């Protein structure tokens, strides 16, 4: 029933053909269809383990192990926050407050259009630059609140 | 067009890892070869693929991912079982603090590709992987247009500059989990398996990627290959203390003034990396502790040590991160416990309950809510998340919080 459109499921071809071995582009696919739907929808593991020609519980384990996969919420742009050492250290709870104050919604909540979902996540490697936060696949030094907004405005 | 990437100050004493990188944008293959760019490949090409091994080996390069095994020797292991073989890049990186090597990949790719592509012909590999953490997508993309690029170029493919020798490199994502990082761990990921690490011996150069002899380096220390062909081992040598040679990257970050990326000598001290390359404390407060990464604490009377691989050097790679007089440890260990509760992939029953209960119990312990049993049962977890483990994160999840634990004990006792 369900069945991938043909857009990305083109992409998705693209992936399992790049490696040598089809088993080998599962990451890269999972990123794609999270890309796509703004989350991994359970209905999609089974036509993606058919294409990678692996058992469903395979694909099951690596969804639920690789934890930037969200099986539970849709969104279309996900905050992640650096939660650990030197951002906490310089200012993990002051962009927090900030991201509340703008959007309304804590760590791990989705605001109610679906537009975004605030992800703590461990050291994102940019930690001179702390507090670190990221958008989709951009990442940004927290400032301030007003900087912050200026931001956030550009996606719409 | 990339991904947002924040713009990491880099300084370097030595001019070489950083050349380049230094500046904060991508440098494109026409930039690299106006500097003289793919000339070592050219060389290496000329070459034997045992004299290369041999000018590695002399050179005295040391992984720069953690473990500081001799290179030269690493690949010699490999090579001495039969092929087909693999290269591994290993771009994981994700330990905090810990931001130098994608300072290379986002702005000098190139640097990255050519000694992948050296170190690939010295040990007969024919596919080379580069596994990128999930988190650095504009990493990726970079490296895969700068793929292309050398491809285009002729210095990726079939018959490489006329010499017969064969090779492709592919560009796999992480997803999320630093155990990843661990070589075993990035194997299976690159199998289209959960990163589960596995037990050693065999180790990678014997039986790694499909059970074949696999070689694992880290960005830095690829980064390294070029100038060793460029400047012959005898002059790369030259460079820093003769017992740790080479250039090394420190990324420094915390309550500096200046924190980056320092391309250094490894005969600076923790003393000159911090007041002499980074300006000095934010405030000029005094340094209370630095924390080297994830894994050790050093106090305000330790900074005089060299920033080198000795017993009684910094060690570790080099990460520095820096809490001030005001930073109170107990909050710093508890972000430390989080990080390894977090990441323990759970397969070895110690490291799982151990990672689990030291953050647990130090979060009680941090909000005033432990029992007299709490703080008795986080001391024992503490020592006791390393029995039966199989890789070293079990080994070390306890490590810094009891070195604060040592060298902190009056900040301790107020939390009692
Ligand atoms: C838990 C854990 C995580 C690791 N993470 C990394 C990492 O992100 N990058 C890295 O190059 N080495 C990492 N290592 C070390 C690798 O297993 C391996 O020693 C290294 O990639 C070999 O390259 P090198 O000899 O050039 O240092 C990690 C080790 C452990 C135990
Ligand atoms: S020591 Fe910890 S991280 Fe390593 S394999 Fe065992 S459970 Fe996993
Ligand atoms: S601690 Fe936040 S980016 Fe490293
Ligand atoms: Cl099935
Ligand atoms: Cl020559
Ligand atoms: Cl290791
Ligand atoms: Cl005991
Ligand atoms: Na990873």
């Amino acid at each position: 029933e369900f069945e991938f459109p043909e857009e990305l499921k083109t992409k998705l071809q693209e992936h399992i053909n790049y490696f040598p071995k089809k088993r080998q582009a599962i990451l890269l696919c999972l990123h794609e269809i999270q890309n796509y739907y703004g989350y991994i929808p359970p209905e999609s593991l089974k036509p993606l383990a058919d294409m990678l020609e692996l058992p469903l519980n395979h694909v099951e384990g690596v969804v639920a192990f690789y934890d930037m996969f969200d099986r539970e919420d849709k969104a279309k742009y996900r905050i992640r926050v650096c939660v650990s050492i030197v951002c906490h250290l310089m200012g993990t709870n002051k962009l927090l407050k900030a991201l509340e104050n703008i959007l309304g919604i804590k760590p791990g909540e989705v605001t109610p259009d679906g537009k975004f979902k605030i992800v703590p996540v461990q050291c994102l490697g940019a930690c001179s630059e702390a507090p670190v936060f990221m958008v989709n696949d951009d990442e940004y030094k927290f400032e301030s609140e007003v900087q912050l907004n200026e931001i956030l405005s550009r996606y719409t | 067009s990339y991904p947002a990437i924040p713009r990491i100050y880099a300084e370097t004493t030595l001019n070489m890892l950083l050349k380049r990188a230094k500046k904060p944008r991508v440098h494109s293959i026409d930039e690299y070869l106006k500097d003289g760019g793919y000339q070592a490949l050219e060389k290496a090409l000329n070459m034997s693929p045992e004299e290369i091994i041999d000018w590695v080996d002399k050179s005295t390069l040391r992984g720069r991912g953690g473990a500081g095994f001799p290179t030269g020797k690493k690949w010699k292991f490999a090579v001495q079982n039969p092929g087909p073989r693999y290269f591994i890049c290993n771009a994981d990186e994700s330990e905090p603090g810990t931001f130098k090597d994608r300072i290379i990949i986002e702005r000098d790719p190139h640097l990255l590709i050519e000694g992948i592509i050296i170190s690939s012909y010295a040990i007969g590999a024919n596919e080379a992987y580069i596994y990128i953490r999930g988190e650095y997508p504009a990493g990726y993309y970079i490296l895969r247009d700068a793929i292309e690029e050398a491809k285009k170029k002729g210095f990726l493919g079939k018959n490489i500059l006329g010499s017969g020798f064969d090779l492709e490199i592919y560009v796999a994502r992480g997803a999320g989990a630093y155990i990843c990082g661990e070589e075993t761990a990035l194997i299976e990921s690159l199998e289209g398996k959960r990163g589960h690490p596995r037990l050693k011996p065999p180790y990678p150069v014997q039986k790694g990627l499909w059970g074949k002899p696999t070689v694992v380096n880290n960005v830095e220390t690829i980064a390294n290959v070029p100038f060793i062909i460029s400047m012959g081992w005898e002059e790369y040598r030259y460079i820093g203390p003769s017992d740790y040679a080479g250039p090394k990257l420190f990324p420094v970050s915390g309550k500096v003034k200046k924190p980056g990326v320092y391309e250094l000598p490894m005969n600076t001290t923790l003393r000159e990396v911090i007041f002499k390359y980074a300006g000095g404390t934010l405030g000029n407060k005094k340094v209370k502790a630095v924390f080297s990464g994830a894994l050790d604490c050093f106090s305000s009377e330790e900074l005089d040590i060299p920033m080198d691989y000795s017993p009684l050097g910094f060690g570790g790679t080099g990460t520095v991160i820096v809490l001030t007089e005001e930073d109170d440890i107990v909050e710093a260990a508890l972000k430390i416990a989080e990080f390894y509760e977090h990441e323990t992939c759970g397969q070895c029953t110690p490291c799982r309950v151990g990672c689990y209960e030291q953050a647990n119990l130090l979060e009680k312990i941090y909000k005033g809510e432990a029992t007299e049993q709490d703080w008795e049962g986080f001391d024992f977890v503490n020592r006791n998340i390393q029995p039966t483990s199989i890789c070293g994160l079990g080994a070390v999840a306890g490590r810094l919080i009891r070195q604060t634990l040592e060298k902190f004990p009056e900040e301790w006792e107020k939390y009692r």
